[PDB]
């Protein structure tokens, strides 16, 4: 059955009696069961790229073919797990070995056997029932927040021959058996999928609902859609944690995945230490986010293949959760460090350098990865929708976007939340540079906003214009001083500063800004822009008059409104009811209208 | 004022000049003791080979073990001249076990024309028919090979386990 | 248990090619197996198998192949890869690149053998770096403080005094002292004068009972230069993670190590990657650098400071570039400061310890320290800006505020950065020097420091 | 002079502690060498012949 090692050169192991192998088939090499992928066939001989250090592999050692290409086990026990990029459970490789290392030659199963879970068979089914890929034949109650929907593997189909009754079961139990063309297939709560193959769908849909982060600058000026593709310039000086933590600890996304592409060893342990301590409110309970995630963490020294696979394991886990009818969201901490793993594997394959050193396929690997996002109709019969949102951080050298991974990423992603070291040095958290940043999903949210927030598109448009006008006016302020500007320009600059400091900026450590709902966000901006339009009305309406209104007169006779506008951030969704917040914001609208009427 | 701080380091320097050599003399003593344990072991092996009973059991092992490494159609055993009768018996007991484990025939010779040096503390060398590949199975070679690999067990048993070894990982 | 089976030896040298010797008819060879070559004249040489294929075993000999032949040459195979014999007694001692001692002391009695290649530390088990190591150099400890478990390279350039900084860190380094700490200092491609300097300065200036010193000389054979970093880190892993010791690993010239990966990759006939370095150089430097951090349930901790000669002074070069991607900081040695005879010539502007805010603070050092370092950076930066302004406008055009920043700049280079080769300033002495400079300003000019911290420390 | 006056005392002490450590070694050696040697000698003299496990047949 299995082959034998014939030669080794660095990480590349040639084998013989590999006649029945396939290219990219997964193989165990050596008495220690080292992992590797076939990268050439030469007849009955095959060349295996080994992942771990080959030191001590011997000619004539066993070479067990795995019946699969590189693949992810999917099922119960994903939640709260920490995997590496080739789907090995780092929490269990710790606790089972009692060692601080990943031993060379791990053979621990990725979803831990013998751990029973409460399984409910779908009570609508019977023996002889017809079933297809993506049908939810049962649920596992593995955690209170996330009912794990089991489903028939996408390639499988047939008639139910037996289903397990309600009870406690694990990966070794034959939960389902079905027959097709006279052949029975046995199945388990564990499913397996090729990591480089997309999980198919009934239909990929146009994305049309906001991935609300609870962060004003993001949710208002640069909305990412659920299922959207987006990038963050992940660099130490700009606070990349602020977005990624806020997405996890609040945002409207049923399950989170986080992929360590290849992070610095300490910065990776920072994340793995810190995330378990985060909690989110559900059903008026407080609970650890480890109920709603799995972490695929690779430090820079994990094997080259484990770094380049990292995002493909991540997306595959994320698509499995998408096909349960969840709005999944997935971070990638540095697509640049994944792109280095591409450069290295192509270097070992001796493939020609394309752009700057990277492979020819870097753009295609990025693009065929990002296309795995979106909202979808799931496979199978219960008709559910789900999504995967991809938040791919990039790390351009010196901020230079001409960098191939960064350039191709900005080519493919529809949103860029351009964090900036300048704003972070000024403590302007969330420190998103609104001039550089953009979203291509504005059109796609028109349908949503027209229903729920029909005034908001006007408000967003005015807000960006007001901020852009202040950036142009600042050149005139440098040339000729603030005193030289027109009254309309001065009030625009003052309001743009108010928008910048009391709407874009948000202190996520405070109880009032730890999260910020969308209705709160709209109401705050509505007041600032209603004030702008009425202030500007009084100024322009008193063009050519004997007494002309100016920002200083507005501050003198109604600076209480400016103070109130700045104060609107303090309103608390816990201590204040939604109606109470809306009423206070409506009261500030009435207050400012009467104050403006005292001038014009 | 800086010099008045630095004299505490001059005390540490004089302490180090003394201490760092003193502990090297303790390490030199440690390695001399291990080296003498190997000397006593080599002497004890040179006693063991004088019992033809145990020595036959050794040669029966050492010869067969050499053959089991150098799997070939033709082999040559080299031995000390005076041991040849015991070695011939060992080869004749080993050839059956060679066929049994290897599933292939063999011709084995003892090179009576090319005996090993008499001062070797017993055991054998084995060469293939080409004389291009060899294995050395003298009791001295095994004592070096095994004492080197067992050196942590030797240290831990001989001078006691170090209390700073809180983890074995 | 152990290799109870006897070592084979071959005369089957089927060829010799540059640093390689190709044995043939070999029985079940291992990749990376160690072998002992014997020349025709009986001279022993080590080598390791660099490739295997069927009956062939391509040994790279450690020394050059000078004197090998296809006939009288013989080649013993150990049956095993390179294991270091390791122990706590490797403290107080000096080793060549192969891990043979050279301090006239005896061979190491191993407390255990270890695989030199190590293993990846499990990312669940690595713990965040969270208390400072005192390096004693003020331009590090007051500006770029090192969290124990951080990796932070000293970038430098040819001719700069980075070897004197590396030695000064190796003598001075230790815990903060509000005993159980030991440097492992590993040096590669070292010219014999610089090797004497480390060996002599460490033996003389009090350090040895808390350091292990690995030397690979410039003329030591290039594979021993690849071995040395892994050898040193294997000792650091033993000291930290089995013996609970705190460790600082100092690697003296990662560029001379990159200059070795070139040769070994050429020895495998691999095509050269970006700027002629191996494509996998990122992974290889990661498998060096990430043998570091604290770990769950051990008191032990490995810091690293990789010293790294930027070729042609270029931060874009792969050696500093890849290292900047893998390590949580950088410290820049600067030719501008060295020519001014400022020693140690660390430039505190482009330098950054990314873990500083977790290294330092109340309990870990002193409450003010995290504030003072931000303020010293701001004053040095504004000082440099004003010094450039003076050169444009002339002294009489400077404001009183500018003249303060300029006086601070002058005193900061001549007292904060400047330290000399044997002045072991504690963090506390560095902070007191920080205040001795910052007190030059009016209290209200110190805008990065909190008013409470000023009220508690600005008074003398 | 406080550092300099310590040197002769330290010189005698490192010899005292060397002699004590070497005495402790000699004691441990004389107490343990028999069992250690017997273990090594027994492993030398228990050959356990084996083929290399990669041998196919």
């Amino acid at each position: 059955t299995f082959g034998y090692v014939h030669g080794v050169s660095g990480p590349v192991v040639t084998a013989c009696d590999m006649a029945g192998a396939a290219m990219y088939e997964l193989v165990r090499v050596g008495h220690s069961e080292l992992v590797g992928e076939i990268i050439r066939l030469e007849g009955d001989m095959a060349t295996i790229q080994v992942y771990e250090e080959t030191s001590g592999v011997s000619v004539g050692d066993p070479v067990l073919r795995t019946g699969k290409p590189l693949s992810v086990e999917l099922g119960p026990g994903i939640m709260g797990a920490i995997f590496d990029g080739i789907q090995r459970p780092l929490s269990d490789i710790s606790s089972q070995t009692q060692s601080i290392y990943i031993p060379r030659g791990v053979n621990v199963s990725a979803l831990s056997r013998d751990i029973k879970w409460e399984f409910i068979p779908s009570k609508n089914l019977r023996v002889g029932s017809h079933i297809t890929g993506g049908d939810i034949y049962g649920i596992v109650n593995e955690n209170s927040l996330i009912k794990h929907k089991i489903m028939l593997p996408p390639r499988s189909r047939g008639s139910v021959t037996y289903i397990a009754p309600p009870g406690n079961y694990d990966a070794s139990d034959v939960v389902l058996e079905l027959e097709f063309e006279g052949v029975k297939e046995k199945l388990s709560m564990v499913q397996v999928w090729p990591v480089r193959q997309v999980r198919p769908v009934t239909e990929k849909l146009p994305a049309n609902h906001p991935l609300l982060t609870g962060q004003r600058v993001l949710d208002a000026l640069f909305p990412c859609v659920q299922g959207g593709t987006t990038a963050i310039p992940g660099a130490f000086g700009c606070g990349k944690t602020v977005i990624s933590q806020s997405l996890s600890k609040y945002s409207n996304s049923d399950v989170i995945i986080y992929v360590g592409c290849g992070e610095r060893g300490n910065e990776m342990s920072e994340v793995l230490r810190d995330f378990p301590e985060l909690t989110m409110e559900v059903d008026g309970k407080v609970e650890s986010i480890m109920k709603r995630t799995a972490l695929v963490a690779n430090t820079s020294n994990m094997p080259v293949a484990a770094r380049e696979a990292s995002i493909y394991t991540g997306i595959t886990l994320s698509e499995y959760f998408r096909d349960m009818g969840y709005h999944v969201s997935m971070m990638a901490d540095s697509t640049s460090r994944w792109a280095e793993a591409l450069r290295e594997i192509s270097g070992r394959l001796a493939e020609m350098p394309a752009d700057s050193g990277y492979p020819a396929y870097l753009g295609a690997r990025l693009a065929s990865f990002y296309e795995r996002a979106g909202r979808v109709k799931c496979l199978g019969n219960p008709e559910r929708e789900g999504s995967v949102s991809i938040v791919g951080a990039v790390s351009p050298p010196g901020g230079d976007f001409s960098d191939p991974v960064t350039s191709a990423t900005l080519g493919i992603v529809q949103v860029f939340w351009g964090l900036d070291k300048k704003l972070a040095q000024r403590k302007h958290f969330p420190s998103v540079n609104w001039l550089i940043s953009y979203s291509k999903y504005m059109r796609a949210l028109d349908e949503y906003y027209d229903k729920h927030f029909t005034e908001f598109v006007p408000l967003r448009t005015k807000a960006k214009e007001i901020l852009q006008e202040e950036e142009d006016l600042a050149e005139i302020v440098q040339l000729v001083g603030k005193a030289s500007l027109a009254e309309t320009d001065k009030i625009t600059l003052e309001v743009a500063k108010l928008i910048k400091d009391d709407f874009l900026q948000q202190n996520g450590y405070t109880p009032y800004d730890r999260f910020c709902p969308f209705y709160k966000t709209v109401g705050m901006l509505s007041n600032m822009i209603s004030f702008y339009d009425m202030a500007r009305r009084a100024v322009e309406t008193t063009a050519q008059s004997d007494n002309k209104i100016t920002w200083s007169i507005i501050r003198e006779h109604m600076g209480e409104i400016l103070y109130k506008l700045s104060s609107m951030k303090f309103k608390d969704p816990v201590k204040d009811g939604e109606a109470k917040i809306k009423a206070d914001y409506a009261q500030l609208l009435e207050d400012m209208q009467n104050a403006f009427r005292s001038l014009e | 004022e800086k010099k008045e701080k630095q004299i505490e380091q001059q005390k540490k320097i004089q302490m180090s000049n003394l201490m760092n050599q003193a502990r090297l003399k303790v390490l030199r003593a440690r390695d001399d003791l291990i080296t003498d344990l190997l000397n006593e072991a080599k002497q004890r092996l040179s006693k063991v080979v004088k019992d033809t009973t145990r020595y036959q059991v050794l040669l029966d092992g050492l010869v067969l073990q050499g053959l089991y490494q150098l799997l070939e159609p033709r082999m040559i055993v080299r031995c000390r001249k005076q041991d040849f009768p015991l070695v011939k018996a060992a080869v004749q007991k080993a050839i059956p076990m060679y066929k049994i484990a290897t599933k292939k025939d063999v011709d084995v010779q003892i090179d009576l024309e090319a005996y090993l040096p008499e001062d070797i503390a017993g055991g054998v060398e084995i060469y293939n028919g080409d004389r291009k590949i060899k294995v050395s199975n003298t009791l001295e070679s095994r004592l070096d090979l095994i004492a080197q690999q067992m050196m942590p067990e030797v240290r831990g048993a001989l001078f006691g386990a170090n209390a700073n070894r809180k983890f074995l990982d | 248990n152990y290799l109870s089976q006897p070592r084979l030896t071959y005369k089957t040298v089927s060829g010799v090619n540059g640093p390689l010797v190709i044995l043939d008819h070999v029985k079940f060879p291992r990749y990376a197996e160690i072998v002992h070559l014997t020349l025709p004249d009986g001279t022993k040489r080590s080598g390791q198998v660099l490739e295997v294929s069927g009956s062939k075993a391509v040994v790279q000999v450690f020394e050059g192949t000078s004197g090998i032949d296809a006939k009288k040459t013989s080649c013993e195979f150990t049956g095993d890869i390179l294991r270091t014999p390791v122990s706590e007694d490797m403290l107080g001692r000096v080793f060549n690149g192969s891990g043979k001692p050279i301090d006239r002391g005896p061979v190491v009695l191993a407390e255990d053998f270890l695989d030199i290649m190590g293993q990846p530390i499990n990312p669940q088990c690595r713990i965040y770096p969270e208390e400072m190591i005192q390096t004693g150099i003020s331009a590090i400890d007051g500006m770029n403080s090192i969290a124990r478990g951080q990796k932070i390279p000293i970038f430098s350039a040819a001719g700069l005094p980075h070897n004197e900084i590396a030695a000064q860190i190796c003598r001075q380094a230790g815990l903060v002292k509000k005993e159980n700490f030991a440097i492992v200092f590993a040096a590669m491609g070292v010219n014999m004068e610089t090797a004497r300097f480390f060996k002599s300065d460490f033996e003389e200036n009090g350090s040895m009972d808390n350091v292990c010193l690995f030397l690979n000389l410039a003329n030591d054979p290039t594979i021993e230069r690849i071995i040395t970093p892994r050898l040193a880190l294997t000792t650091a892993e033993f000291l930290a993670y089995q013996c609970e010791k705190h460790v600082l690993v100092i690697l003296t010239d990662m560029s001379s190590y990159a200059e070795a990966l070139r040769e070994v990759s050429a020895a495998r006939e691999e095509v050269p990657g970006r700027r002629g370095f191996p494509g996998y150089m990122y992974t290889d430097l990661a498998t060096i650098y990430e043998r570091a951090g604290r770990v769950e349930g051990r008191n032990g901790s490995i810091t690293q400071i990789p010293i790294l000669t930027m070729p042609n002074d270029d931060i874009t070069h792969p050696i500093p570039d890849l290292t900047g991607y893998i390590t949580e900081g950088q410290i820049y040695v600067d030719r501008q400061l060295h020519n001014r005879q400022i020693y140690p010539p660390i430039n505190v502007l482009p330098s950054l310890s990314r873990l500083m805010k977790s290294a330092i603070g109340e309990g870990m050092t002193r409450k003010d320290h995290a504030d003072v370092s931000n303020q010293l950076y701001a004053c040095y930066a504004i000082g440099k800006d004003v010094q450039a302004m003076k050169a444009v406008v002339g002294e009489e055009a400077l404001t009183s505020d500018d003249l303060l920043y300029l006086e601070f700049l002058q005193k900061f280079e001549k007292n904060f950065i400047t330290q000399g080769p044997y002045e072991n300033r504690t963090v506390y002495e560095t902070l007191d020097i920080g205040w001795q400079l910052l007190r030059i300003f009016p209290k209200e000019m110190l805008k990065r420091i909190p008013q409470s911290t000023l009220s508690e420390f600005y008074p003398r | 002079a406080a550092a300099l006056g310590s040197h002769g005392s330290c010189s005698s002490e490192v010899e005292k502690e060397t002699q004590e450590k070497m005495t402790i070694l000699q004691n441990y050696f004389e107490q343990n060498r028999d069992e250690v040697l017997d273990n090594l000698l027994a492993f030398v003299c228990d050959i356990r012949p084996e083929i290399h496990e990669n041998y196919r047949i």
